[PDB]
């Protein structure tokens, strides 16, 4: 309700 | 000599992630090009062949290095590859091709959906064209949406990751939704990779001047476009930069979408950066936290 959390990851070589 | 005409695609395929027909680039997924190639005899050191990838993919994703795997027969390097302009990959033969008979080779190359060219969810045809032969795959591309509440949406993406020089860049979009938010504080923190002995990051702040519908779902920001992004870094007494890579920024009125572009170093010996953006806002308090991490792949 007062705090929301999320995320993502980007792909790349190496 | 250009010997592209001497190369046969015996087998060519493009696959989505985990051999599905889908790629979720914000979950660190990618596509894969697989080739089995035959070469006519009589080729020489320095002869070369090209193939071209559709502009919806590249071979680097967030990485700044533009490399492609060597073509090998066992441990023997038969040719080396380069990324040229416009989707072109060029392989140039080594001395080891000389006088060989019935040479074949397997090539596998990771393909990363380009956020500049694929800006929204959709079906994308990925192609690789070698010597008139077109290898083709229709893939579903799906992006994430950031994290939101009634008052705002927070989103962001690592823009570049430079291993060679231990630097990365990142963009965060701070977008108002309904009602009125004041006294916003936005922070950026290296959760993994902070160099306590380093330099302060370069942080630029931009007003987004376009419509919200036109913000790329892919998360891409061409911050050089001054019609879309008005730099206000100088206007913003309100920005504190730390030598450990952290920043804090106060926005008094979130009356439009703000963009924070970050360019900083990270600590040598860190395999991959984890960067957290957190926003605290006050309606007329709440927190939104958005983490960006990396998934790195080898060829």
């Amino acid at each position: 309700q007062q705090h929301h959390l999320g995320g993502a990851k980007q792909a790349g070589d190496v | 000599t250009d010997v592209t005409s001497k190369v046969t695609v015996e087998i060519g395929s493009i696959e989505g992630h985990n051999n599905t027909n889908k790629v979720e680039p914000h979950a660190g997924q990618r596509a894969v090009l697989k080739y089995k190639l035959k070469f006519e005899n009589g080729l020489h050191q320095g002869d070369y062949f090209d193939f071209t990838l559709s502009n919806n993919v590249n071979t680097h994703g967030v990485s700044t290095a533009r490399k492609v795997p060597e073509i090998k027969n066992g441990s023997v390097v038969m040719a080396t590859g380069e990324v040229l302009e416009g989707g072109k990959i060029r392989y140039t033969f080594t001395n080891d091709i000389e006088d060989k008979v019935d040479v074949t080779a397997e090539l596998e190359i990771n393909l990363f959906i380009d956020p500049k060219t694929v800006q929204t969810n959709g079906n994308q045809t990925i192609t690789s064209t070698l010597n008139e032969e077109q290898t083709s795959k229709e893939l579903d591309v799906k992006y994430k949406d950031g994290i939101g509440n009634y008052y705002a949406n927070l989103n962001g993406s690592i823009e570049t990751f430079n291993k060679a020089n231990n630097r990365f860049s990142h963009v965060a979009f701070i977008k108002p939704n309904n009602g009125k938010t004041t006294s916003v504080t936005v922070t950026g923190t290296l959760m993994k990779g902070s160099n306590q002995n380093g330099n302060q990051p370069k942080v630029r702040i931009f007003e987004y001047l376009g419509n919200n519908e036109d913000i790329a779902k892919s998360v891409y920001a061409n911050t050089t476009d001054t019609s879309k992004f008005k730099e206000v870094t100088s206007n913003m007494g309100n920005l504190n930069l730390q030598n450990n890579g952290s920043y804090s920024l106060n926005i008094e009125n979130l009356d439009k979408t703000y963009v924070v572009h970050y360019d900083g170093e990270y600590l040598n010996g860190t395999d991959e950066v984890d960067f957290r953006t957190q926003m605290v806002g006050h309606p007329e308090g709440y927190t939104l936290t958005w983490d960006n991490g990396l998934v790195l792949y080898s060829n």
